[PDB]
């Protein structure tokens, strides 16, 4: 089962990324290219793909688009300004032929934070709701502590 | 039977951490490790390191861009051993080497056996250990790149007359101590409140006479205390101890870290515990062309992450660039010669 983990920069992917990989947290560093790291988890052997979520190299995951199976897409709960640029990606990402019919982890990540936006809300501010022919679950999560993450596998394994 | 320089290549070789020594053998592997020196690496190299033991035994290392790892050692009598490895996952070798790497994510070591974070003095031997470590490349950023803000360098003076008396530091590998520090301190003009150098210690370097006080008063051998006098005795000195004790090269690393950073500063305030904020640790070296290199460490406390509750340890930040030969202690030149590389590491207990 080869994963894509997508989302902006900033929100906390390559940490995930390395929670899991490494099993305990560590300081994640911008990406610049990308990172991918195979994670058995429950017998099961996902292979994840870190791209930078930067403004710049956006447009460049969709050279990842053809194999994924679920669309982890992983979110910051604080920055609401642009939970809207964000919203879209999201859409834009799914929408291309690529990933037409996909699993879909949605983790509200950074739930630890004080403003930390609520895991229903995520599924509203992003649009998650008023949507159908799709397996959409919403997530919540601490990547620096792991809360969520391997409850959000649960789902990847289990929705699969 | 062997020389330090072999002795420690062994030990840098099985594992510096691979949990089976004495203390007693940990305690005289710290020390060797102490003398191990970062020094300009080539263009198509990770880095380079060498070391000068009181037995006159001698440890060069160099990693190439490739990680791969070329040693050569000279005896005590004589004998030329060249040796060829790669570090992997057992050794990490590479971990054991003052070197900048390029990684996802900030390093992580651990310390030896019996360090602790509790006071000053345990604090500046961690650096002590720490400063001989790998870290992680932070790649270059205008809004982080202290050299990139408005006011580069503007406390270059005060740091360097604050942090010089109170460092480890080193001349070619020459131990420079606490008075030899103030000495230092004088020899360029900072014990002065806020001034700057001299206009004679900018463009001559220090005086002959300051210069061979300073070596006389500091630890090591003769032949080497030649070198500092000599090293001391260009403008470039001044530029590269000066620039070395700059307190904002920690920015970008600081930059990632803040929160468990003033975690770390708030939760010994809860204690009563009264260690300092930074401790400073700074290796120069001047190659036989001449040129200069300049590795300056700083380490300051940091919380481990939220998975790791109450635990501290130490982010060592290294900053690295070669003196160009002609760059005099002022602002505008240091500016724009200098390039400072940034890397980070944190260690834990
Ligand atoms: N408070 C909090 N911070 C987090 C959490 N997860 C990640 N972060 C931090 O947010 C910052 C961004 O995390 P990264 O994983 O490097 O961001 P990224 O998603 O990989 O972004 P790019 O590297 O540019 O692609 C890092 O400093 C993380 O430590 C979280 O759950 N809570
Ligand atoms: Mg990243």
């Amino acid at each position: 089962m080869r994963i894509l983990m997508l989302g902006l920069d900033a929100a906390g992917k390559t940490t995930i990324l390395y929670k899991l990989k490494l099993g305990q947290s560590v300081t994640t560093i911008p990406t610049v290219g990308f990172n991918v790291e195979t994670v058995t988890y429950k017998n099961v052997k996902f292979n994840v793909w870190d791209v930078g979520g930067q403004d710049k190299i956006r447009p460049l995951w969709r050279h990842y688009y053809t194999g994924t199976q679920g669309l982890i897409f992983v979110v910051d709960c604080a920055d609401r300004d642009r939970i809207d640029e964000a919203r879209q990606e999201l859409h834009r990402i799914i929408n291309d032929r690529e990933m037409r019919d996909a699993i879909i982890l949605i983790f509200a990540n950074k739930q630890d934070l004080p403003d930390a936006m609520k895991p229903h809300e995520i599924q509203e501010k992003l649009g998650l709701t008023r949507i159908r022919d799709r397996n959409w679950y919403v997530q919540p999560s601490c990547a620096t502590s792991g809360d969520g993450l391997y409850e959000g596998l649960t789902w990847l394994t289990s929705n699969y | 039977e062997m020389s330090c320089a072999e002795k420690l290549f062994k030990v840098l070789s099985f594992g510096l951490w691979n949990p089976t020594y004495s203390r007693s053998e940990r305690q005289s592997f710290q020390e060797l490790l102490t003398v191990l020196e970062p020094v300009y690496p080539l263009p198509n190299e990770l880095g380079r390191v060498s070391a000068r033991f009181s037995d006159g035994s001698s440890l060069r290392i160099s990693v190439t861009n490739s990680e791969l790892v070329e040693a050569e050692i000279r005896t005590a009598n004589n004998e030329k051993i060249t040796v060829l490895l790669e570090s992997n996952e057992q050794n990490r070798l590479l971990q054991s080497l003052p070197i900048d790497r390029h990684m996802p994510y900030i390093q992580v070591h651990r310390a030896l056996s019996e360090m602790d974070l509790t006071d000053t003095t345990s604090m500046r031997n961690l650096l002590g250990f720490t400063s001989k470590l790998s870290t992680t490349l932070i790649p270059h950023n205008a809004q982080t790149d202290p050299l990139s803000g408005p006011t580069p360098f503007s406390s270059i003076f005060m740091d360097t007359c604050r942090g010089l008396g109170n460092a480890k530091l080193s001349l070619n590998g020459v131990d420079i101590p606490a008075n030899a520090q103030k000495l230092l301190r004088d020899a360029l003009g900072l014990k002065d409140t806020h001034s700057s150098p001299t206009r004679n210690v900018i463009d001559h370097g220090i005086s002959r006479h300051d210069a061979e006080q300073i070596a006389r008063e500091s630890s090591g051998s003769d032949k080497q205390k030649a070198e500092v006098v000599e090293f001391l005795c260009h403008p470039e000195a001044a530029t590269a101890i000066c620039s070395a004790f700059y307190q904002s090269f920690n920015v970008p690393a600081l930059t990632l870290t803040h929160e468990r950073i003033s975690k770390a500063s708030e939760y010994n305030a809860e204690r009563s515990l009264d260690t300092p904020n930074a401790c400073i640790n700074i290796s120069i070296s001047q190659s036989s062309d001449g040129n200069i290199y300049v590795t300056s460490h700083t380490g300051v406390l940091i919380m481990a992450p939220e998975d790791r509750p109450n635990e501290m340890g130490m982010l060592t930040n290294r900053t690295s660039y070669e003196v160009p030969q002609g760059v005099k202690c002022i602002i505008d030149e240091m500016v724009s010669a200098l390039q400072p590389r940034y890397a980070a590491s944190e260690t834990y207990l």
